[PDB]
């Protein structure tokens, strides 16, 4: 209207936005920050990088943006471009990229009493680190570290955001059910506000936004957890294969291969950071080495199956351990013409009778690889149980804490 | 050119501020009449859940600023002028991902002699739209694109529908423009349901500017010919090829590691499968589901061939074949499968110990053919067990893809059907 | 030079660059568009995108920017940049997810009698329909629609400059094929009005791709596999390696899967040619991997629990082996101890009848084999001529 | 005061940027350009673009920008933002992105007579063409194509900077300062004029300034992660002919499984050649090489083990192929003796049995033996040719084949 | 304010950003450069590209921007936006492929003596040799090389604030470890001319890597790998399952391989430590199956056509076992029935002939396994040691 095009003129006479509106020399603007989290977009964890697409609810009090409105057909407030009055500049400090202004420049809210209200939008890309040790059975900890890069405490006060009846402030990060998108990947158990002073250095103040965000790990279950519990079942029944079916080998040492496979697999999702390693890592190695003294004693039984009087002489030791003792612990428990023909059957009866001497021997071998496999059987199932529960109450046991401490 | 006299006047001698909304008094309301044209959708990945998409924002409002005689000046009735001279409507895509608010290229608007003014920028859109993986590859997704106008409240402008009059009856256009011979279809998707909406939010106050909203909805359906073909029937077959391992014979050393060939397949398929999706758990995948359940079904029968070998290999030496074991895989289930003088002295006592010898081996080698038989008893049962679950799971679980259409009709509370075809009226 | 400094302070001191350069405003301007393409930088056949590099050849004529050289020491040409002066809003109609006008604005050359000529580069992202049928030997015909976009033809009409783009300077591809290209203007009305037309040129290329990468890359290791797939036919039963041999060549071909994820376009439009015959050669081999099971059971066969049927017999055993002419193969205690000799020489009677009715089983299997063997042979030489001959010829 | 602040508001004072400082009609501004070359940063096959990072040093006169320095306390040279200046509109021509202009806009370099020295640094992404025949061990021919995207040959002249009365006809790179690539080395770095007689002296396109930048590549990466894995796995194929021809030799599952390792290099290397189809990579070719060779090997397998485990019954062992490899290559009295004579005999057919089956071994073995010494050979020379055709394929030792001139300083 | 607003008024109405900020064009401006690291983004070992996020904190006197803190309220200092003072153009000399200079022109600090405090952020992708030698145990050593574009240290000279940069607000990186880090400040002088230098500040970072993620991820699968190999000749002949198990143990290796290509960096500058003992591994498994395959082939040694060697029979079955402390190797028609049993006598004594001779062929083979186990267990632990040893010392 007419009226607003006057109210504008008289307002922006002599106004210069490059000034901090200051009453006396000495004074402070108190600029108000709260954040609204629209979307949770990324926690892309190779880069340690969070990516959210947030507005920033500004407030400050302009002296010079004052009129009245009964001499201006009752304007109460107005829309001006942001570029034109003076704004503090309030940066995400702690950004991944370059980027440490807002994204959209909506034009601010000023009201006859001076008050100016600001909400830019922002695709922010914020650093946090990631603490890699029960991944993906983790909750992070983001934050986003808000404060005017120009202005310090002598010049601005940051505080607390107020509510939409402004009475008390907002401690928390704003979240608008209307417009919120579910990150589906992550959970927000807090999201608290608070400010940050520092001892030495008396002119920093920050308003700082934690995310306290715990993962979802069904993908990684299924992918990762699944394949190797079947494949730490097969490296056990290996120890139930006969050796002389001719396949223990092939059934240990494709398990192996299936795990690095999965190995693999995993490679390009574990963040590449080496303070520590993920639970899951610790697991798919668990699982390596477990299947790898599979192979190891696949090949110690095979070696023991094909030993006979030829080339191995059985010690002692050998035949009490596993003949004696481990059996019924692990439940096993087993005319020249006619003189030529005499001599000639006795000569076959003598053979036959080597050949039973020497086949009863090589059946105490074979026994002996048969109670060897058992207890193999008996020792890694053990293992393996222990070992993977253990490994996946310890995962289940990490849970972002009750009280955020911020 | 009487233009350039017309420009001059309108903008110049009567002082136009581009920053002051169109409106006589400081209470009125503008009303932005805004519809969206397809021209094409580009992707869809949903590795990072984006929408990306070509469309053209249609704008209309009115600027009682911007009016003229026609007959005062040459009989001029239209105008041209740069979006960055006359007040503009600041209309923004509120969940966008990339940081792109606003349209591509800042376009002329026209401008009619009684203040008319429309405004047709087009636009690249990278929006956020969560994928449910629940059918992935028969699934269909449901997309949206929320435009909102930030710079003023509801009480300052109104968002509204365009509207269209076809026998003198004007209805709103409550869906996205496609144009049925520039558009090419998409390789991927096709577009089901394109509906539009002006969305009021009653919790919030006019005097803000997340009150008012207007949304395009896109209820698109993947087309699942690339992950059949090179996904899902290989990864079938190969699977299929895992029962076979109980027609193999035991004497054939072999049933093992066709099983565990088999799995390393899968696995192979798992790999490539893990790759194609989000990292999301509000659902196991379709494509997920049927792998975990065939890897399973394959460990088993894995598992199954070891029992059997341990079977077919035991001896009188090292084994008992109790009478329990005899009559249940002997005579039972066989049956209920359908299954098919010193010196002459000496001669005399080397022959019977010769005699002896042997039919102690033949003893022991029928034995071990009864066990032979058991194994083989134990084959049989494992693949009548399983060969059926096998392909009843399959045919279960692909069928219950391939029913899975949208619904027909967005907006399940919703008779209307938001087709350009039948405007509402 | 002054003489230039003063001419371009005359020629700009009044002039209005948001008025269209008409004597009168019922008039248009008349812009003689040319497309010179420089570079095909890429096809993207998953998102149907073509980049090129181009130059947009615009010429037209302002009345306003005339002058008298005489009156200038003789200037008869200047440079002026574009920002200066009213300019055609060309938009790329079918963008992708490039820039829909020229951005890049470089100064233009403008006689003294007005005539201006712009030659903008730019980079055209285009939608192209892609068809995936004959890939990797495919040709591909897609297109860069331009318009005046915000101008009917009424106020600013355009011509094209010549009947097809200037390829004058055009880096060769490494992986397309220029095999026609030409430049179609169209009048479109709409039901409005038969008095305001919307014109538009559009430029069409047509692209033959180079199936060397695709060929050495994807066809030949499938070739490899599918003559491998039959071998196994020729390997006797007896080494236990049938099953290895198959099921190994069935897990190369599914790590090669991998390789054909990773190269060919993930496309869902239709079935591309390589994919047919990628999906043959996965079922050629699970068939083979079949039939060798079968015929690895029948080997087995004890004579105590399956008897040969007559028709086995009669078919494997006297029919089939007369008509396979490649192959070689042929078509007291005395009383004890002589009781146990009879039941010696007796069991040696039972074991000689069970081994015989066991080689007949294996003959059988043998015979199975060779008759395998010539017809998955036969039928990978027919399904990959087939598949690919077809296109082939055409070409 | 900075008597630059007058000098400067004096010499901008009545200066219109917008026009080229030709003094009269047919004045040509000369422009002459160095490159400098900072770091070679890359060369992506894929995009067949190279990145690198120059100081392109841009000499020029503009006769408004001359002063008497008698009247400016003695000074002769200002430093002009070069937003304020006209400048030739010098740009990289061959760029794969649309980036034609420098990075950094550094000031101008203004001398009391008018003379401009403009020493601008810029990141380029031009295009380079790759052949692919000899990959890894090839060598690129990159070139850096520099003209006025505004002025023709009838306003500008494009020239190459002259030091010392000398001619700078190559890169100029800083002997102490410029780091090796790690992956390609420099062998040479021509400069020269060149023009496309197809247009004439207008157009802006007829003259040009070309840097050629020769580069060698270090396949040093490509031989230890690829080249030599594979060579050691592929020859693996030959050992097959002294494993037995029997179940439990294993010969089938050795060649296969070489084959599938094979295939698994071919994925591999699928990541890393470039996607044009001019010409097979070498290492293409070795591989299908290798492939081709193991599927022989296979094939030879499979009949070897045919034929070593044939029997009587199936095959009959005609004496001319045992020539051809074997050569050049009371009742209770009659039912006991009836018994025995029995057991003899059916021992004899047994022996005879196995006897023929040895014949069919010893003439497996033979086969094998000579297909050993075959193959060997064959993947020998197969690998040593292949793999010495990338060892000579070698950098010309001119920059320019029929040109004398080395184009060092 | 409109004290303040009248200072800036009348501080920049006469103000001219081009020219420098001296009294006398013979003077020069003393700039001190100051550096502070807040986070290491990456270093990029393929392109030797480090990413780093500082502030470039600048500080000089401006005699032209000063005024007296009583004619305006007793201000004594303004923050004013950059981009409407005279700035020093610093440039990091040394850029890969980010900005050459500050490109966020934030708000300085402007104190009433003309004193100035500019402070912008930046990212620097800086150019530095990476050594990838001892790589996952590599220490990098990488600079930031800044100095005045078009400036002499006549006119401009730059020092630095400090001798080290500062770190007090530094970023754990999580993946490097800061041993060190110091700036130096250079005079470089040309043949021109001995009184014009032409200086630059060099502030270099020494870096360690955090050797976790590489060792778990790479080097362990490479150990176990190893040992399976040498593992392969402890399995008896028999099981016709040596060649299954030591191809299976490269199949790995080669998977292996794709992991690692995927994980190290592509460089070709020198071949890392995991690349040598990616190699050397490659090597064992090589030799293991060479030597497997003729273990096999003399266990497999018909003495029909071969006869065992005096010297192997010596070596092998004499003296070799004897010093294998540890193992437990061993150290009418009546005429015709009598003659058909004589037969089969003497064709059982032929057959325990030859399955002696095989016996003794057997034994040779097992114990060159026995000897080729030890050995290889030993070169897997020397060659493991030594790979690592030297580069382990060294920290
Ligand atoms: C430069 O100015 C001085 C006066 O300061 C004068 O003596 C001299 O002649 C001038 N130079 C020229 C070339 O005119």
């Amino acid at each position: 209207s007419v009226m607003e095009d006057t109210l504008l003129s008289v307002l922006f006479e002599t106004y210069n936005p490059k000034v901090r509106p200051a009453q006396t020399v000495g004074d402070k603007v108190t600029v108000r920050v709260g954040l609204t989290l629209t979307n949770l977009l990324i926690l892309n964890e190779k880069i340690e990088e969070m990516t959210t697409n947030v507005f920033l609810n500004l407030a400050w009090t302009d002296y010079r943006l004052q009129w009245d409105p009964a001499a201006y057909e009752g304007i109460k407030d107005l829309r001006i471009p942001s570029s034109d009055v003076w704004q503090p500049d309030i940066v995400l400090m702690n950004n991944n990229d370059g980027s440490f202004e807002i994204t959209l420049h909506v034009n601010v809210l000023v009201q006859h009493t001076g008050a100016v209200s600001w909400q830019p939008s922002a695709i922010y890309r914020s650093s946090c680190t990631i603490k890699v040790m029960y991944f993906p059975f983790d909750w992070q900890n983001c934050t986003m570290v808000f404060k005017s890069y120009t202005y310090d405490t002598s010049e601005v006060t940051l505080q607390h955001a107020l509510d939409a009846k402004g009475e008390r402030e907002v401690k928390e990060i704003v979240i608008n059910k209307d417009a919120f998108t579910e990150n589906g990947q992550w959970s927000i158990e807090h999201k608290p506000s608070r400010k940050n002073w520092r001892s030495d250095d008396p002119s920093y103040e920050d308003v700082t936004f934690y995310l306290i965000i715990q993962r979802k790990p069904l993908f990684y279950i299924v992918y990762t957890i699944i394949p190797c519990i079947l494949i730490s079942i097969l490296a056990i029944l290996v120890f139930y294969l006969p050796p002389d079916a001719g396949e223990k080998m092939s059934l240990s040492i494709s398990a192996l291969l299936a795990v690095t496979v999965f190995l693999l697999l995993l490679a390009d999702k574990v963040p590449e950071t080496s303070l520590s390693v993920p639970i899951i890592i610790r697991y798919l190695m668990f699982i390596m080495i477990l299947v790898a003294f599979s192979v190891i004693l696949s090949v110690v039984v095979l070696n023991l199956h094909h030993r006979s009087p030829n080339t191995h002489t059985m010690p002692n030791w050998i035949r009490q351990i596993f003949i004696e003792t481990l059996p019924p612990f692990l439940w096993i428990q087993r005319p020249q013409d006619l003189k030529e023909a005499v001599e000639a059957i006795k000569y076959i009866a003598e053979q036959l009778e080597s050949a039973s001497e020497f086949d009863d021997l090589k059946k105490d071998w074979q026994y002996v690889a048969m109670v060897a496999d058992r207890l193999f059987l008996y020792v890694f199932f053990v293992i393996c149980s222990i070992g993977t529960f253990s490994i996946f109450l310890d995962a289940s046991h990490n849970v972002p804490p009750d009280n955020p401490f911020a | 050119n009487e233009e350039e006299r017309l420009i001059n006047d309108l903008l110049i001698v009567n002082k136009y501020n581009k920053h002051v909304r169109p409106v006589k008094h400081n209470n009125e309301v503008v009303n932005i009449a805004l519809s969206l044209t397809l021209s094409n959708l580009i992707s869809l990945k949903e590795t990072d859940e984006t929408l990306t998409s070509n469309v053209w924002m249609d704008h209309a409002w009115y600027d009682h600023r911007l009016t003229w005689n026609a007959s005062e000046y040459s009989d001029i009735s239209i105008l041209r002028l740069p979006p960055e001279l006359v007040w503009i409507p600041d209309i923004v895509l509120q969940n966008n991902n990339d940081g792109q608010y606003h349209v591509a290229y800042f376009c002329n608007v026209l401008v009619r002699p009684n203040g008319y003014v429309t405004w047709l920028p087009p636009a690249i859109f990278r929006s956020s739209c969560p994928i449910n993986v629940l059918y992935f590859p028969f699934d269909w997704q449901n997309c949206s694109l929320k435009f909102t106008a930030l710079n003023y409240d509801a009480n300052e402008i109104t968002m509204d529908l365009m509207t269209d009059t076809i026998d003198g009856k004007d209805y709103p256009i409550e869906w996205i423009i496609i144009d049925p011979e520039a558009f090419t279809e998409n390789g991927e998707w096709e577009i089901i349901h394109k509906p539009a909406k002006k969305n009021i939010y009653p919790d919030k106050f006019p005097n803000g500017t997340n009150y008012q909203d207007v949304t395009f909805y896109l209820i698109i359906r993947r087309k699942p010919l690339f992950y059949v073909i090179n996904f899902i029937t290989p990864c079938v077959l190969i699977s299929f090829l895992a029962s076979l391992a109980f027609y193999l014979p035991a004497e054939s050393g072999e049933k093992m590691s066709t099983a565990i060939s088999v799995l390393l397949a899968q696995a192979v398929f798992l790999l490539l499968t893990s790759q194609r999706l989000p990292e999301t758990a509000l659902a196991v995948p379709l494509i997920g589901k049927y792998l975990m359940f065939i890897m399973s079904l394959v460990t088993g029968v894995i598992v199954n061939c070891g029992i059997v070998l341990n079977f077919h290999f035991r001896t009188p030496s090292t084994h008992v074949l109790s009478t329990r074991v005899k009559q249940i895989f002997l005579e039972k289930l066989p049956r209920i499968l359908h299954m098919s003088h010193d010196e002459i002295k000496s001669g005399i006592d080397s022959t019977n110990y010769i005699v002896k010898q042997i039919k102690e081996k033949n003893a022991y080698d029928e034995e071990v053919g009864n066990w032979n038989l058991v194994g083989q008893t134990i084959d049989r049962l494992s693949m009548f067990i399983i060969t059926p679950v096998m392909v009843l799971g399959t045919i279960f679980i692909f069928v219950m893809g391939n029913f899975n259409h949208p619904p027909a009709k967005p907006f399940e509370g919703d008779p209307f059907d938001y087709s350009s075809d039948h405007p509402r009226c | 030079s002054e003489h230039e400094t003063r001419l371009v302070a005359n020629l700009l001191e009044n002039y209005n660059k948001v008025i269209r350069p008409v004597e009168h405003h019922t008039h248009f301007v008349d812009i003689t568009v040319g497309l010179q393409l420089i570079q095909l930088i890429s096809v993207d056949e998953v998102n149907q995108i073509v980049e090129t590099n181009v130059r947009l050849r615009q010429q037209w004529i302002d009345v306003r920017l005339r002058w008298n050289p005489a009156d200038y020491g003789g200037i008869k040409k200047i440079r002026l940049p574009s920002d200066d002066v009213w300019l055609p809003d060309l938009v790329l109609y079918n963008n992708a997810d490039g820039d829909f006008a020229i951005v890049h604005m470089t100064k233009l050359l403008l006689d003294y009698t007005g005539k201006i000529m712009w030659t903008p580069p730019a980079i055209f992202k285009s939608y192209c329909e892609i068809i995936v049928t004959h890939f990797p030997f495919d040709q591909q015909n897609c297109t860069m629609k331009l318009g005046i976009w915000t101008y009917d033809g009424t106020k600013v009409s355009i011509s094209p400059e010549s009947d097809r783009p200037d390829l004058s300077t055009f880096m060769e591809s490494g992986e397309w094929v220029m095999k026609d290209y030409r430049g179609w203007k169209h009048w479109v009305y709409y039901t409005c009005c038969p008095d305001t037309p919307y014109l538009d040129i559009t430029y069409h290329f047509i692209m033959q791709r180079i199936p060397l990468y695709f060929v050495v890359n994807v066809i030949i290791p499938c070739l490899l596999f599918s003559f491998l797939t039959g071998l196994v036919f020729y390997l006797p039963t007896d080494s236990g390696e049938k099953m290895t041999l198959s099921i190994s060549v069935l897990l190369s071909l599914t790590v090669f899967l991998l390789v054909i994820v990773e190269l060919i376009p993930s496309t869902s439009s239709a079935v591309p040619l390589i994919g047919k015959y990628m999906l043959f050669t996965m079922i050629f081999v699970i068939s083979s991997i079949i039939i060798t099971v079968v015929v690895i059971n029948t080997h087995h066969r004890s004579p105590s629990t399956h008897t040969m049927p007559q028709w086995v017999r009669k078919i494997f055993i006297d029919t089939i082996p007369n008509v396979m002419f490649f192959s070689t193969m042929k078509r007291p205690d005395v009383k004890s101890a002589i009781e146990g000799v009879k039941y010696i020489a007796e069991h040696m009677k039972s074991d000689e009848e069970s081994s015989n009715a066991a080689e007949e089983w294996k003959y059988v299997a043998m015979v199975i084999d060779h008759i395998l063997l010539c017809v998955f042979m036969l039928i990978c030489i027919i399904g990959t001529v087939s598949v690919f001959a077809g296109r082939l010829i055409e070409l | 005061e900075n008597e630059e602040g007058r000098l400067i508001e004096k010499l901008l004072g009545d200066y219109d940027k917008r026009i080229i400082p030709a003094k009269t009609l047919d004045h040509i501004i000369d422009v002459t350009l160095k490159l400098t070359l900072t770091n070679l940063i890359s060369l992506n096959e894929k995009e067949e673009a190279l990145t690198t990072n120059v100081w392109i040093e841009i000499q020029w006169n503009d006769y408004r920008l001359s002063w008497n320095t008698s009247e400016y306390e003695g000074i002769d040279l200002v430093r002009i933002p070069s937003e304020l200046l006209w400048l030739p509109d010098v740009v990289l021509e061959n760029n794969v992105d649309g980036q034609f202009e420098v990075a950094y806009y550094a000031n101008v370099l203004v001398y009391n007579d008018g003379s401009m020295y403009w020493l601008p640094p810029a990141i380029y992404r031009s295009t380079c063409p790759i052949a692919v025949t000899y990959f890894p061990f090839d060598w690129q021919n990159c070139s850096l194509v520099f003209r006025s995207q505004t002025y023709n040959a009838h306003e500008v002249n494009l020239q190459l900077s002259a030091e010392e009365g000398e001619a700078v006809e190559w890169i100029h790179i800083d002997p102490e300062d410029f780091t090796e690539n790690g992956e390609w080395t420099i062998r040479h770095r021509p400069a020269k004029k060149n023009y496309n007689w197809q247009l004439t002296k207008d157009d802006t396109d007829f003259q040009e300034i070309i840097f050629f930048l020769i580069i060698q590549r270090k396949p040093l990466f490509y031989i230890i992660n690829i080249i030599a894995p594979c060579v050691l796995i592929s020859s693996l194929v030959v050992l097959v002919y002294f494993l037995p021809a029997q179940a439990g030799g294993q010969k089938c599952t050795l060649s296969i499984s070489v084959l599938l390792a094979q295939t698994i290099f071919l994925f591999l290397i699928a990541q890393k050649v470039p996607e044009t189809s001019l010409n097979v990579p070498l290492i293409g070719k070795y591989l299908i090489f290798v492939m081709f060779v193991s599927m022989l090997i296979v094939m030879n397998c499979v009949i070897v083990l045919n034929v070593s485990l044939r029997t009587p019954n199936t095959h009959s062992l005609s004496e001319k192929i045992k020539h051809l490899f074997l050569g050049f290559l009371a009742p209770e009295i009659k039912s006991c003796v009836e018994a025995c004579n029995f057991i003899a005999k059916s021992t004899k057919e047994q022996n005879d049995s196995g006897s023929e089956n040895e014949n069919w071994v010893l003439i497996g073995k033979v086969i094998d033996k000579a297909c050993f010494w075959i193959a060997l050979l064959l993947f020998s020379i197969g690998t040593l040719a292949i793999f010495l055709t990338g060892h000579f394929n070698q950098v010309p030792e001119f920059p320019f084949p029929g040109d004398p001139r080395k184009y060092v300083p």
